[PDB]
């Protein structure tokens, strides 16, 4: 029916995407988590001077 | 006041009529917690008797306890 | 169509009694803390009284603490001030003022039309740096305001309100908590300052913007207004 | 300490008063989920109450306010929203009796009953089972036998034995008999006899809730 | 026809391409970085006041106000610093499964089994809160209303569709179809250009806001998906499911990066939200306690056991000051 | 000679033997009741879970018992020795003591009435009216207590009641209200209401009907076992004070000893009730279990 054509066109659109090596995305996520550790109160507990809770 | 803390260590039911003062030795008011005022007295027989606290002989007792 | 319209007032003998009543047509009256604020015929504004929502907390000015009583009929949307023993200094125009208090609200938002009342015959002193400033349209002017006590509360926000009163018009809120513009004022006005010294700044003036500017504190009751700086075109 | 925060806290306290008053008002109100199969007597039950997405019908009976939630309007996966009804006072289940024509509706009703009666939420919520359309059911059973749907029915091809067989065959599906009881009632077209039964089957759960909240056990 | 065979071959080609662009897992990459340690966060506040199970919460962009909806018929806007109740908006229908607080703060949207996302205008005149717009047009059940601006809102419903409603007109601009099961969650990218929807078909799809068509589809879960949240960088997103594991995917590599299963947890996840930096992945579970995962080492770095019922909604502020978890016992703990 | 029938009935050994037992039972009541009512307060007030009238009446009864056990140490010091030299202002202390006792019994009655009206009639009481009924019951508790503390006038060391200045039958008119008002009415009300709701829960289909009836009979049983000897001693005291039984001498000493012991037992009941009323249900027990982790 039309659902088969719609799904195969959707999979054609999804397939033709420039995928990068997963090591590069992993390195980017690791770099983002390292470059924002100073601004994350949840990870490093801030003292009561600036903590509003 | 609940009955657990009443402090009438001596309690009287009938007041004496007349006791000669010579037989009496010591008189002292009852422990003041139950209202009905009375004076307990120790006699020459060293047993305890009631007296109404308006009897003048306690004053005479007060005399002959310390005049002697 | 928010509309506070007062009724009552007029001529009254000294020492008498008179009841003012403002009907509040067009908004959810029962959620609003209300105020009565009076203006002497040629003086600045003075705060008279305040009811919370549901009448759970009532405050009066120390001058009139006892001679006036205040009440609200929420089902008919009306606010009553019953005035007893009207002395000589009570001849004034009375405005009933809307105010809702939550986080980020704009209290003293709307001011009623006000009725005149003529008789016959530590307070935080908020002071304006002057009483009149010469001004021309198209020029930015700064109006200063001085406070007795540091209005910067420990929670961060300083309670100070800038109002503008056009000639022959009820005052309108301009700035609340010295930095936030009220809903309906242009972006010309900007407030700044420390806990004691405060400054309104108006840029690109227009013709109808001239009037009398009052600075009010809201840290503690009574809410003393300012002497009033006036701009003449 | 507080400058306008006193008035903010006062507003919060008034809001708390309104929340508690509305909780008291809606905590004494009887909630009846209404489930059933497609094109069944659910609409007839709702019509017989004297008054897309979920539908709520409010009605007062014996000075008791019933909200009845006909939720079958929305067609989706029930497992993702049925936990919203954990804590309904009762589950009015509805079964049409005279339907065997869709490609077997009675087996679908049994599957729905089995799937809704053994939820981890509905262990204590009693199920008020309704069996609608007795007249059309009797005409159908006198026209076509029960062997088309249940071959293993052994007995008379009359109303009473077949109705008792269907009623027991619905009741025995529950695996928690002590926690809740299926108050099966033959709705038919009877007027003013259904709401009284709903009230009777709901007052027991109300008494159980009162016992739980008053702290006796 | 043979189109199903062609689709199977195409999916095999997609999987082979994904395995051709895979060289080392995220655990292999971050096997040398030091762990975050145990994350002990206590309950600073406790927003009591709802009379039923809380199903949603969305923090404000000012990181102070939060709106939370419950089945008692109301959603409450709390001043989380002082535990106050700024607003208490009563619903037209008590059945609510989602709520959102607009980035500007003027609007609050909420939806449920009524199939309508009702949008309330807060900072209006007349003091009270009124329905700005009741958006109807879904046929399932709304599971997540989320605000793009003051005038656009993306709503995911139980009719296997998402939608982008223009609030002032009321008519949905683009309908995002392509799911097979009910769409239980939705999460906007930080730039509000793409978003991800996780449905009950064990798939999360990356929809493009401006175009209206899905770009990427991520599978890898065995069971229904109940939550989803973008990594703050915008090029990854976690996915909470009923398989008792969160799965961190990524957009650029278009694969699975990490799995967050654990033997001690067997029931699913109802809410997921990253921290501000994204290193900590907080996931609200239905075993009555939240879990804080070291999202670069998959080590369970904290447990939040303050609730005695299912934790249904979780939310981390934009500035990362605190993480509030609201549960089915009517309590909104605010951990920090 | 002398007069033979005027020998007083002494109470030295009675008080000396009464002191250790009385002090021990007072301390037990103070510490057990203090922790048991502070648990109820912390379990209800902190979570702000006052949603039904039952919560209001539990709070009021726990507060009454708390005020009772807070006035208790002042009586304990008043009894210890004579060191309590005017530091114990008799009138207000007796006032709070009797108000707390009568309020505890009144709120036991009000709990029974609330359960009776909620179960057999389904006529619930809103918290807005529960507060009104709480202040009404506190007012009645003070009203039923005024003929007990309007006479207690202090003296040099201890408390007084001038029965000679009072009427002939003032102890009669005080203790007859102490029995009938505080034991006949509350026991009758709780017995009738609890029997009615037990008859209801016998017919109703519940999984804990036996346990419900067990707790329902157990609370009345605890009330009977802890208050009935006290009011029997009060009854024979009324017989004595109406000159009706033998007007003996050692009988009075034994009666006084039994009266002090049974007063202590009644105080033990006022200590023991909150766990039997509040913490007997799984609801408040689970509420406590999630609160103790502070
Ligand atoms: C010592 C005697 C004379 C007076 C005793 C005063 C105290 C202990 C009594 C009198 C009135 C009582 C209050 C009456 C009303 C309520 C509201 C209810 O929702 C909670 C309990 C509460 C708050 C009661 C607490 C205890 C209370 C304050």
């Amino acid at each position: 029916i039309a659902q088969a054509r719609k799904l195969v066109e959707q999979l054609k659109m999804e397939a033709n995407i420039d995928r990068i090596k997963v090591s590069k995305a992993a390195a980017d996520l690791m770099a983002y988590c390292e470059a924002h550790a100073k601004e994350d109160p949840l990870l490093t507990p801030v003292p009561a001077s600036e903590n509003p809770f | 006041q609940h009955h657990g803390v009443t402090k009438c260590n001596i309690t009287c039911s009938k007041m004496t009529s007349k006791i000669p003062v010579a037989l009496l030795i010591h008189y002292q008011q009852n422990q003041a917690s139950c209202g009905k005022r009375a004076i307990i007295l120790e006699t020459r027989q060293h047993r305890l008797f009631c007296a109404d606290p308006k009897e003048q002989w306690v004053k005479d007792a007060m005399q002959h306890l310390d005049r002697q | 169509d928010v509309q506070l319209v007062e009724s009552g007032g007029g001529l009254v003998q000294p020492g008498g009694s008179r009841k003012l009543s403002c009907s509040a047509s067009g908004f959810a009256f029962s959620s609003f803390g209300m105020h009565w604020v009076r203006q002497a015929p040629e003086k600045g504004l003075e705060w008279v009284a305040y009811i919370s929502s549901g009448s759970g907390t009532i405050y009066y000015a120390d001058t009139v603490k006892g001679r006036f009583t205040i009440s609200r009929d929420d089902p008919k949307n009306t606010l009553f001030l019953q005035m007893t023993s009207l002395r000589s200094e009570d001849t004034a125009m009375y405005y009933c003022v809307r105010s809702i208090y939550y986080y980020g609200s704009s209290p003293f938002d709307f001011w009623g039309q006000g009725t005149t009342l003529t008789v016959s015959s530590s307070d935080i002193v908020m002071t304006q740096a002057t009483s009149s400033v010469p001004v021309t349209p198209g020029e930015s002017v700064s109006i200063s305001c001085r406070s007795s006590k540091s209005l910067l509360h420990s929670n961060g926000n300083t309670y100070l309100y800038w109002f503008l009163q056009r000639p022959g018009q009820s005052p309108q809120l301009l700035i609340y908590r010295m930095s936030n513009l009220a809903s309906g004022v242009p972006d010309r006005f900007s407030g700044s300052g420390s806990g004691t010294a405060f400054t309104l700044t108006i840029s690109r003036l227009e013709a109808e913007d001239v009037g009398v500017y009052y600075c009010m504190q809201h840290l503690e009751y009574p809410l003393t207004f300012g002497a009033g700086t006036k701009l003449e075109l | 300490l507080s400058a306008e925060d006193k008035a903010a806290v006062e507003r919060s306290k008034m809001i708390d008063r309104n929340l508690r008053e509305d909780g008291e008002k809606a905590a004494r109100e009887v909630k009846l989920l209404l489930l059933g199969a497609g094109e069944s007597g659910k609409s007839t039950i709702v019509k017989q109450m004297k008054i897309t997405g979920i539908v709520e019908t409010h009605f007062t009976f014996k000075d008791l306010h019933f909200k009845m939630f006909d939720v079958g309007g929305q067609r989706s996966e029930r497992k993702k929203w049925i936990h919203c009804f954990e804590g309904v006072t009762a589950i009015i289940f509805c079964v049409a009796l005279s339907d065997y024509d869709l490609v077997n509706r009675m087996h679908e009703s049994m599957k729905l009953f089995d799937s809704i009666c053994n939820n981890k939420w509905f262990t204590d919520t009693s199920i008020i089972l309704f069996l609608n359309k007795k007249d059309l059911f009797e005409e159908k059973i006198k026209k076509s036998p029960l062997t088309i749907c249940y071959p293993e029915y052994a007995g008379s091809n009359t109303y009473e034995e077949a109705a008792a067989y269907i009623q027991c065959q619905f009741e025995d599906l529950n695996k928690r008999k002590d926690t809740k009881e299926i108050y099966t009632h033959f709705t038919c077209a009877t007027d003013t006899k259904n709401v009284q039964f709903v009230f009777d089957a709901v007052t027991d759960v109300i008494i159980k809730n009162n016992l739980k909240d008053c702290g006796l056990f | 026809d043979q189109l199903r065979q062609e689709a199977e071959q195409l999916k095999n080609q997609i999987r082979d391409a994904r395995k051709a662009c895979a060289d080392a897992t995220l655990s292999q990459i971050t096997n040398n970085i030091d762990p975050v340690g145990r994350i002990q966060m206590r309950t600073r506040r406790t927003l009591r006041g709802h009379l039923a199970k809380i199903y949603a919460m969305h923090w404000g962009t000012d990181s102070r106000l939060l709106v939370s909806a419950s089945q008692d018929g109301k959603l409450i806007i709390w001043d989380s610093y002082t535990t106050n109740k700024v607003h208490a908006i009563p619903l037209r229908s008590s059945w609510v499964m989602t709520c959102a607080y607009a980035p500007s703060g003027n609007y609050v949207a909420c939806g449920g089994l009524d199939n309508i996302c009702s949008i309330y205008n807060l900072k209006t005149r007349e003091g009270n809160v009124r329905v700005s717009r009741e958006l109807a047009g879904h046929t399932g059940y709304l599971s997540c209303c989320r605000f793009l601006d003051d005038n656009q809102i993306v709503t995911s419903s139980g009719d296997t569709t998402c939608a982008l409603w223009d609030i002032e007109t009321g008519q949905q601009t683009t309908t995002f179809t392509g799911h097979t099961g009910d769409v239980m969650s939705l999460s906007l990218a930080p730039d509000t250009r793409l978003f991800v929807s996780g449905a009950c078909d064990a798939s999360a799809k990356l929809w493009d806001v401006r175009e209206g068509m899905c770009r990427q589809t991520f599978t890898g879960h065995e069971s229904d998906i109940n939550a989803i949240c973008f990594f703050p960088n915008g090029n990854a997103f976690a996915t909470g499911s009923d398989d008792a594991t969160c799965r961190l995917f990524d957009l650029r590599a278009d694969q699975e990066l990490m799995t967050y299963s654990h033997d001690n947890i067997i029931c699913g996840i109802t809410s997921v939200s990253f921290s501000k930096s994204g290193r900590l992945l907080l996931a609200g579970y239905d075993d009555f306690n939240c879990n804080v995962w070291d999202a670069l080492k998959a080590d369970r770095a904290g447990v939040l056991a303050g609730h005695d019922n299912r934790v249904s909604c979780l939310g981390v502020t934009d500035d990362g000051m605190a993480v509030a978890t609201g549960s089915w016992d009517s309590f909104l703990k605010i951990w920090n | 000679d002398y007069d033979e029938d005027a020998t007083p009935c002494v109470f030295t050994d009675v008080l000396n033997q009464s002191k250790p037992v009385t002090l021990f039972l007072y301390g037990v009541v103070f510490l057990f009741g203090s922790i048991g009512n502070f648990l109820v307060i912390f379990t209800i007030t902190w979570r702000r879970r006052i949603q039904c009238s039952g919560d209001v009446y539990f709070i009021n009864l726990a507060a009454a018992d708390l005020l009772f056990v807070c006035t208790l140490p002042l009586w304990m010091q008043y009894l210890l020795d004579h060191n309590s030299l005017a530091s114990v202002p008799c009138t207000l202390l007796t006032a709070c003591f009797y108000v707390a006792m009568f309020a505890s019994l009144c709120f036991i009655t009000e709990i029974a009435l609330d359960r009776y009206y909620a179960i057999v009639y389904m006529r619930y009481r809103p918290v807005k009216q529960a507060c009104l009924f709480s202040i009404f019951w506190w007012i009645f508790a003070v009203i039923i207590a005024i003929p007990h503390f309007m006479v207690v006038t202090k003296k040099d060391n201890q408390c007084m009641t001038d029965y000679d200045y009072l009427e002939v039958s003032y102890p009669i008119i005080l203790n007859v209200e102490l029995m009938l008002g505080a034991f006949v009415i509350p026991l009758s009300v709780i017995s009738y209401c609890y029997y009615r709701i037990s008859r209801i829960v016998a017919v109703s289909q519940s999984r804990h009907k036996g346990r419900i009836v067990r707790v329902l009979i157990a609370v009345v049983l605890v009330f009977i076992i802890f208050w009935l000897p006290y009011h029997l001693t009060l009854f024979v005291d009324t017989l004595k004070l109406l000159k009706w039984i033998s007007s003996s001498c050692e009988f009075e000493r034994s009666l006084k000893r039994a009266l002090i012991l049974t007063e202590s037992l009644a105080f033990c009941h006022c200590c023991l009730n909150p766990l039997l009323y509040v913490f007997v249900g799984t609801k408040f027990r689970q509420e406590l279990h999630c609160l103790l982790a502070e």
